[PDB]
C-alpha cells in the first residue's frame, strides 16, 4: 500500500526541480511564466500535507483514509510531472513549449478534472508570448 | 468526446482525431473540387448507435 | 477493473472516449475507497 | 390565466410519488393563507439591503453579481419581492482567483497571509465535510445492526 | 503549518530574487545600478516582474 | 436596527431627498463601507485624544484645548459609549479649521502585525 | 361538512359541493310543471305544456315561493343533495334579495332546515377566485349584473359598473340580432340555433370605425352558418353589430350607455383609494370573463377613460362560467369563513328567516 | 420577441439562486405569470412558505 | 422599570456632551446625523469608511445647487 501511494511523491519531487530550474533567465520568457503557474499546485499540495498530520497528531488519520485523501493529488500531480519531462526532453526552451501544452490540452478534451488544470497552465504561460 | 467533435462539425469544418474515433472520416488528398463528391467518408464501425445511421449522414 | 484501467492509463492510444471511460471508472471506484476506510476504521 | 396558476403550483409543490386528496388540502393551506393575508420602499433599495450583508461576511463578488446581474431590468419590481421575502428559505474551484504568479501587469502588494489562511479554511473545509460524511455512513448500517 | 513550509515559500521567492539581484549589483552605482535592475525587468515570471518593476520606478527617480 | 437601513437615513439626512431618489448614492456607500467594516487600526484613545489637542493648539484656539480635555472626561464618566474611539475618530476626521508633514508624528499602529 | 353552493348570481344555476373545482348541475334557471314538479332543462323539453315563467328573472327571484321552487328543484331532487345533513351557500343579486332572501333563509330555516348555512354577496364571493382582495365585479351568468365589489370586501365598492345588459342578456339580444341584420332568424326556433351562433361565431367586437369597415367596404363578413339546425346566415357581422350595444345605447337593444363607457363612467364616479386600486388587480367571471374576446376594447376603453390610467389591468379566465360558483366554494370554504355563516339553534333563535334583519 | 422572455427566465433564475431561495424552474415561470396579473407577492410568499412544510408534513 | 429612565438620561447626557465635542471642531453635523453616527460606530464599523462617505455625500448634495 505505501509503494502504491509513494508515486505522487517522485511526481512532486520533479516538479519542484521543473520550478526551480527553468526560473533562470536563458529559458526565455514562456518557459517562466509556465515554472511560474505551476507554484499554486505546490501549495496547495503543501497545505494538504500539514493538515493530515495534524490530523494524524489526534490519532484520527489512517493508511487507507490516506490512500482516500490522496487521490486528487495522485492525479493532478501526475498531469503536471508528466508536462516537465516533456518541456526537458522536448527542449521546447522557447515558443513552441505552447505547441506541447495545446496538444496536451485538447488531448484532456475529455477529462475535465484534468482540462481545467491544462487549460490554466495554457491560459497563464501564453501571456508573456 | 463524440459529442465534442459533433457539435463543432455542424457549425464548423474541422477534425483533428489522432487515433481514430469520430465516424465522419476523412480521406487524404483529393483537395481540388474533387472534395465535395468524394473526400468524407461515413465510418460505418463507430456510429454511436444512441444515433441513426440518417443522422450520422445529416451531420456529414 | 483496476488491472484495466492500468493498462488503459498507459499507452496514449486508447483515444478521448477512451480516457473519458477510464475517468468515469475512477471516479466511481473511488468511493469503493472510502467504504474501505469507513470498514477499516473498526478496531 | 388565474386559478389553473394556483392549481398546479400545488402540484409543482407536492412531492413526487397518497397522491388523491391532499391535492385538496394543501389547496386550502394555500387559500386560507391567501386570504387571511389579503384583507389586513422599491425593489433596488430592497436588494441593496441584501446585497450589504453578503458584502459583510465574505463573497464579495457574488455581491457584485447581483446587483449588476438586476440593473439590466431597466427595459419586473412585483417578481423581486417574491425573491428577496422567500430569500432565506433554500436548502442548506478556481485557479485565477487570488494567485500573484498568473496573469499580466500585476501590481506590487507584498505579504497578504489572509489570503492564505482563507486558501486553508477552504482546505479544512473539504476535509471535515468528508470527515462528517464517515460520521453519516458508519452510524446508519450500524444502528439497523445493535437496533 | 508544514513546519512552517507553507508560510515561507511565498518570502522565498522575494528573497531569493534580492540575494540575487545584489550579488549582481555588486560594485556598480548611478546609471549603472539603475541599468542592473533594469536587466531583470526581462523576466516571464510576473511575480518577479512586479518587485523589480517597483524596485527600478523607485531607483530611476 | 440594522446598520444597512441606517446607512439609508444617513443618506437621507445629509441628501435634501427621499429614500427611493438616493438610491445610487447608497449603491455607491455599500460599495464603499461594504468591505472596509472590520478594523483597519489597532484602536486606542490616548492617541485620539492627542491628535485633536494638537489641532485646536495650531489653530491657536488653546483654551478649547483643554475645554476638550474635560469634555472627554464626562463623555467618559457615564459608562454608555463602549466604542469612543469610533465617534472622536470620525469627529477629528471632519474637523475644519474656522481660520502637510503628517507622517514624521505619532499614528495608529497597523493592525496587521497580528492574526485571526 | 361538506358545504354545497347554489351560485345564482342571475338567471342561472351552478350546485358546488365539498369545494370542488366545479359546480356539479350547471342548468339554467327554471322549474318544472305545466310531469307535475321537475328541474328547468329536464321540463323544457315539453315545450306543449310543462315550462316555467322565469322563476328567476334576469337578476333576481320573480316571487318569494320560486326560491323554494328551487329548493324542491336540483337543490334537492339532483345530486343528493340533502340541506339537513350538510351545510350550503346561496348566492345574491346586486345589493341582495330581500323577499326571496327571506323566503329563501324560512326554506333553508324549515324546509330545507339545515343546521349550517351561507348566504349573499354572489358579486363579492366571485373575489375567492379573481385573487385579489380589490378588484371589479363583472362576474355573472344569465341576463343582469352589477361589478361593485368591494374595498377590501366591508360591502364599499368604488366601480359602480351597473348596466341595462349583462353577459348572457345580450347574447339573447344578438341571437334576435340576427334578424336584424337581414338574416331569416326571426322564429322562436331560431333562438337556440343562434344561442349557439351568436355566442361562437359572433368573436372579438372591436372599435366602431373598424367594425364598421369591415361589415361591408372590408372582405370580412361573416362565417359559412349554412347548416341544418336553423342557420342561414352567421353573426360574424353582428359581431361588428355589437358595438351598437357595447358603445351606444339604444342601436342594439339595451338602455343605459354602451357597456364599455358606462363602465368608464362608473369607474370614474369613485373614491381614490379604491377603483384605481382595484384596477391595478381587478378579475372578471361569468359571461363577461367567458366573453368571446370583445373584452381588448373594454380595457381600450379603460385605459382611454383616466390619462391617469395607474397600470389598470382586467383578468379573464376561460373557466369564468363556473368560476362564479367556484369562487363561492372557496369564499366558503376557508378555515375561517364565518362572515356571512348561519347556523341551528345556536343561531336560529334570531330567526334565520329574516329579510335583512338577522343574517344581516 | 418571445426568446426575450427565456433569458429573462435565465436572469430570474440566477437572481434567485443567488438570493438563495428555494425555488425551481416550474414554479418561477409560474410565479412572474402571477405578477402579470397584479396578485400580491407578499401573499405569494405567504402560501409558497406554508406549502413546503405541509409538503413535508405528509411523511 | 426605573431602569428604562436611568440609562435614557445617560444617553441624553452623552449625546449632549458629544455635541459640544462636535461643534469645538466646527464640524457641519446636526444633532440628528450625530445620533445615526453614533449609533453606526457603536455596532463596530470601521471609521474611516464612513468618515470618507460623508464628504462625499455632502460634495454631490453642494455641487447640484
Amino acid at each position: 500500500l505505501v509503494h502504491r501511494i509513494l508515486p505522487v511523491a517522485a511526481s512532486y519531487s520533479a516538479v519542484t526541480r521543473f520550478i526551480e530550474e527553468k526560473s533562470s533567465f536563458e529559458y526565455g520568457q514562456v518557459n517562466h511564466a509556465l515554472a511560474a503557474a505551476m507554484r499554486t499546485l505546490v501549495k496547495e499540495h503543501l497545505i494538504l500535507v500539514s493538515q493530515l498530520e495534524q490530523l494524524h497528531r489526534q490519532g484520527l488519520l489512517s493508511l487507507q483514509k490516506l490512500w482516500f485523501y490522496i487521490q486528487p493529488a495522485m492525479r493532478t500531480m501526475d498531469i503536471l510531472a508528466s508536462l516537465a519531462t516533456s518541456v526537458d526532453k522536448g527542449e521546447c526552451l522557447g515558443g513552441s513549449t505552447l505547441s506541447l501544452l495545446h496538444d496536451r490540452s485538447f488531448s484532456y478534451t475529455g477529462d475535465s478534472q484534468a482540462q481545467e488544470l491544462c487549460l490554466y497552465l495554457t491560459k497563464a504561460a501564453s501571456a508573456p508570448y | 468526446p463524440v459529442l465534442s467533435f459533433l457539435y463543432r462539425w455542424i457549425y464548423d469544418g474541422e477534425l483533428e482525431d489522432t487515433y481514430h474515433e469520430f465516424f465522419v472520416a476523412s480521406d487524404p488528398t483529393v483537395k481540388t473540387d474533387r472534395l465535395w463528391h468524394d473526400k468524407y467518408t461515413l465510418r460505418k464501425s463507430m456510429i454511436p448507435s444512441f444515433m441513426t445511421m440518417d443522422q450520422s449522414r445529416k451531420v456529414l | 477493473i483496476r488491472r484495466y484501467t492500468d493498462q488503459r492509463s498507459l499507452d496514449r492510444s486508447f483515444g478521448l472516449v477512451g480516457q473519458s471511460f477510464c475517468a468515469a471508472l475512477h471516479q466511481e471506484l473511488r468511493e469503493y475507497y472510502r467504504l474501505l476506510s469507513v470498514l477499516h476504521s473498526q478496531l | 390565466s388565474i386559478t389553473q396558476l394556483f392549481d398546479d403550483l400545488c402540484e409543482a409543490l407536492l412531492p413526487a410519488a397518497n397522491r388523491k386528496r391532499a391535492k385538496r388540502s394543501l389547496k386550502k393551506v394555500a387559500y386560507n393563507a391567501l386570504f387571511t393575508n389579503l384583507f389586513q420602499l422599491p425593489a433596488r433599495n430592497k436588494i441593496l439591503m441584501l446585497s450589504f450583508d453578503l458584502r459583510v461576511g465574505g463573497l464579495g463578488p457574488k455581491a457584485d453579481r447581483l446587483e449588476e446581474l438586476v440593473e439590466e431590468l431597466e427595459a419586473v419590481g412585483s417578481v423581486l419581492d417574491l425573491l428577496v421575502q422567500l430569500a432565506g428559505s433554500g436548502p442548506p474551484r478556481d485557479y485565477f482567483l487570488n494567485n500573484k504568479h498568473v496573469g499580466r501587469n500585476v501590481p506590487y502588494s507584498g505579504y497578504d497571509c489572509d489570503d492564505l489562511s482563507v486558501f486553508e479554511m477552504d482546505v479544512q473545509s473539504l476535509i471535515s465535510r468528508e470527515e462528517c460524511l464517515c460520521h453519516s455512513m458508519i452510524q446508519e448500517t450500524l444502528q439497523v445492526m445493535e437496533a | 503549518l508544514r513546519r512552517l513550509l507553507v508560510w515561507t515559500y511565498d518570502p522565498k521567492i522575494r528573497l531569493k530574487t534580492l540575494a540575487a539581484l545584489v550579488d549582481h549589483c555588486q560594485g556598480r552605482k548611478g546609471g549603472e545600478l539603475a541599468s542592473a535592475v533594469h536587466a531583470y525587468t526581462k523576466t516571464g515570471d510576473p511575480y518577479m516582474r512586479s518587485l523589480v518593476q517597483h524596485i527600478l520606478s523607485l531607483v530611476s527617480h | 436596527k440594522s446598520p444597512n437601513v441606517l446607512l439609508q437615513n444617513l443618506c437621507c439626512r445629509i441628501l435634501g431627498r427621499s429614500e427611493a431618489d438616493v438610491a445610487q448614492q447608497f449603491q455607491y456607500a455599500v460599495r464603499v463601507i461594504g468591505s472596509n467594516f472590520a478594523p483597519t487600526v489597532e484602536r486606542d484613545e490616548f492617541l485620539v485624544a492627542e491628535k485633536i489637542k494638537k489641532e485646536l493648539i495650531r489653530q491657536r484656539r488653546e483654551a478649547d484645548a483643554a475645554l476638550f480635555s474635560e469634555l472627554h472626561r464626562k463623555l467618559h464618566s457615564q459608562g454608555v459609549l463602549k466604542n469612543k474611539w469610533s465617534i472622536l475618530y470620525l469627529l477629528l476626521s471632519l474637523s475644519e479649521d474656522p481660520r502637510s508633514y503628517a507622517t514624521l508624528f505619532a499614528q495608529a499602529l497597523p493592525r496587521d502585525a497580528h492574526s485571526t | 361538512v361538506a358545504a354545497l353552493v347554489v351560485d345564482n348570481g342571475s338567471g342561472m344555476c351552478k350546485a358546488g359541493f365539498a369545494g370542488d373545482d366545479a359546480p356539479r348541475a350547471v342548468f339554467p334557471s327554471i322549474v318544472g310543471r305545466p310531469k307535475d314538479s321537475y328541474v328547468g332543462d329536464e321540463a323544457q323539453s315539453k315545450r306543449g305544456i310543462l315550462t316555467l315563467k322565469y322563476p328567476i328573472e334576469h337578476g333576481i327571484v320573480t316571487n318569494w315561493d320560486d326560491m323554494e321552487k328551487i329548493w324542491h328543484h336540483t337543490f334537492y331532487n339532483e345530486l343528493r343533495v340533502a340541506p339537513e345533513e350538510h351545510p350550503v351557500l346561496l348566492t345574491e343579486a346586486p345589493l341582495n334579495p330581500k323577499a326571496n332572501r327571506e323566503k329563501m333563509t324560512q326554506i333553508m330555516f324549515e324546509t330545507f332546515n339545515t343546521p349550517a348555512m351561507y348566504v349573499a354577496i354572489q358579486a363579492v364571493l366571485s373575489l375567492y377566485a379573481s385573487g385579489r382582495t380589490t378588484g371589479i365585479v363583472l362576474d355573472s351568468g344569465d341576463g343582469v349584473s352589477h361589478t361593485v365589489p368591494i374595498y377590501e370586501g366591508y360591502a364599499l365598492p368604488h366601480a359602480i359598473l351597473r348596466l341595462d345588459l349583462a353577459g348572457r342578456d345580450l347574447t339573447d339580444y344578438l341571437m334576435k340580432i340576427l334578424t336584424e341584420r337581414g338574416y331569416s332568424f326571426t322564429t322562436t326556433e331560431e333562438r337556440e340555433i343562434v344561442r349557439d351562433i351568436k355566442e361562437k361565431l359572433c368573436y372579438v367586437a372591436l372599435d366602431f370605425e373598424q367594425e364598421m369597415a369591415t361589415a361591408a367596404s372590408s372582405s370580412s363578413l361573416e362565417k359559412s352558418y349554412e347548416l341544418k339546425d336553423g342557420q342561414v346566415i352567421t353573426i360574424g357581422n353582428e359581431r361588428f353589430r355589437c358595438p351598437e350595444a357595447l358603445f351606444q345605447p339604444s342601436f342594439l337593444g339595451m338602455e343605459a350607455c354602451g357597456i364599455h363607457e358606462t363602465t368608464y363612467n362608473s369607474i370614474m364616479k369613485c373614491d381614490v383609494d379604491i377603483r384605481k386600486d382595484l384596477y391595478a388587480n381587478t378579475v372578471l367571471s361569468g359571461g363577461t370573463t367567458m366573453y368571446p374576446g370583445i373584452a381588448d376594447r373594454m380595457q381600450k376603453e379603460i385605459t382611454a377613460l383616466a390619462p391617469s390610467t395607474m397600470k389598470i389591468k382586467i383578468i379573464a379566465p376561460p373557466e369564468r362560467k363556473y368560476s362564479v360558483w367556484i369562487g363561492g366554494s372557496i369564499l366558503a370554504s376557508l378555515s375561517t369563513f364565518q362572515q356571512m355563516w348561519i347556523s341551528k339553534q345556536e343561531y336560529d333563535e334570531s330567526g334565520p328567516s329574516i329579510v335583512h334583519r338577522k343574517c344581516f | 420577441n418571445l426568446n426575450a422572455v427565456r433569458e429573462t427566465m435565465d436572469v430570474l433564475l440566477e437572481i434567485s439562486r443567488i438570493l438563495n431561495t428555494g425555488l425551481d424552474m416550474e414554479t418561477l415561470s409560474i410565479c412572474v405569470r402571477l405578477c402579470e396579473q397584479g396578485i400580491n407577492p407578499e401573499a405569494l410568499s405567504s402560501v409558497i412558505k406554508e406549502l413546503r412544510k405541509a409538503t413535508e408534513a405528509l411523511k
